[PDB]
């Protein structure tokens, strides 16, 4: 009954949805668009199956794509340290086989078996990724089934199996030319095929442009960070009570 | 002040008849001696004169435009920027203007 009071507070307050969203990236400056996109990530859908016919996905896959110095890797190397059971992979260093599932031999029975991989051991948690563009298609392919069909299926070395990977994913690839010509359009500017461009049920092409009433604030912010003493960064909700509040809210299936 | 205005004319124009055209009104406009003495001591009328001479070369025009004109202008300039030769049709200006408005609403 005690902790019920704590939730009762953090849920009966009026502006929680705002109090939350501006309190997901205490270090990062602003980006109230993306921070929203993340807060919704950790709070999945319902994944409730249809009539016995088929089952449909119930998870969200935000996929940032930003110009240089947009603090897009900070969101990841934060989430993967705050979202439960998560994993951070640079992608281009990794391979597609490693990402979905591995087949390997064991001496116990002299038989082939499964290596969980990032996707299967990332079940019911966000599996963030970096630099899609750098990941050659040979590994971009191995994800699709963990996007919409929600489950991986593998037929190798005699073993046929299928493992369900209910895993939110993410991304942080950079545009084609590192930074992307405002001149050019967006079509011939992302360098990624149609499907994997669609399966991402968010999209955030983050820009980076000049200003004064912005860049001054940003610089003051970064400085205050590097001025440890000026860690006034305390947001309303700590990075802990947010966890318990989620672990509650994960259960409503409206 | 008058010294400063003379120096300005010298550095930029370096031409007496220009300054003469500036003086003619300032003198001839006054009605009483005290007013003229005040003027030549302050030479404030030279300010308005410079301004009006300058009024609508290219900046005043830009300033005397309403919203929608400014929008068409900005969007057309962006279209010119995209293409290399700067040559932009009217249709391109309109399409870019439309998507800009779509963004503003968005
Ligand atoms: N909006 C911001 N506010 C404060 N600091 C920022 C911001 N954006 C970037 N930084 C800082 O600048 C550094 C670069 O950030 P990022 O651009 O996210 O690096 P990154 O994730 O490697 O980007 P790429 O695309 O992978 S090269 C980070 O270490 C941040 O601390």
């Amino acid at each position: 009954s005690d902790e019920i009071n704590e939730l009762k507070e953090m849920v009966k307050d009026e502006h929680i949805y705002d109090k939350l969203v501006r309190s997901i990236a205490p270090a990062v400056f602003g980006h109230e668009a993306v921070k929203k996109g993340i807060l919704l990530q950790m709070l999945g859908g319902v994944h409730k199956s249809t009539v016995e016919g088929i089952k449909l996905r119930g998870d969200i896959n935000i996929c940032v794509v930003g110009d240089p110095s947009t603090s897009k890797s900070q969101f990841l190397k934060y989430v993967v340290g705050f979202a439960p059971r998560s994993v951070y992979t640079s992608g281009k260093a990794s391979s597609a086989a490693g990402l979905t599932a591995a087949v390997v031999r064991d001496e116990e029975g002299g038989d082939y078996t499964i290596e969980a991989g990032a996707l299967m051991l990332a079940d019911n948690g966000i599996c963030c990724i970096d630099e899609f563009d750098k990941m050659d298609i040979s590994d971009q392919v191995a994800i699709h089934e963990a996007m919409e069909q929600q489950t991986i299926s593998i037929a190798k070395a005699g073993i046929h199996a299928t493992l369900n990977a209910r895993t939110s994913i993410l991304a942080a690839a950079n545009p084609v030319g590192g930074r992307y010509n405002r001149k050019l359009s967006l079509r011939g500017n992302l360098n990624m095929t149609a499907p994997i461009m669609s399966r991402f049920d968010l999209f955030f092409v983050i820009l980076d442009d000049c200003n004064e009433k912005i860049d001054t604030e940003l610089a003051s912010h970064i400085v205050d960070l590097h001025m440890k003493r000026d860690e006034a960064i305390e947001p309303p909700f700590s990075a802990e009570q947010l966890r318990r509040y989620i672990k509650y809210a994960r259960t409503f299936k409206p | 002040n008058l010294n400063r205005h003379i120096r300005m004319n010298f550095e930029t124009f370096r031409s007496l008849p220009t300054l003469k055209n500036s003086i003619i009104p300032l003198v001839a406009t006054s009605k009483n001696f005290g007013s003229l003495c005040t003027a030549i001591k302050s030479c404030s009328f030279l300010d308005i004169y410079n301004k009006n001479q300058l009024s609508n070369n290219l900046t005043g025009r830009l300033q005397s435009l309403s919203d929608l004109e400014l929008a068409i202008l900005i969007s057309a300039a962006r279209v010119a920027l995209r293409a290399k030769d700067g040559s932009f049709n009217f249709n391109l200006a309109y399409a870019e203007y439309e998507k800009m408005i779509k963004a503003i609403n968005s």
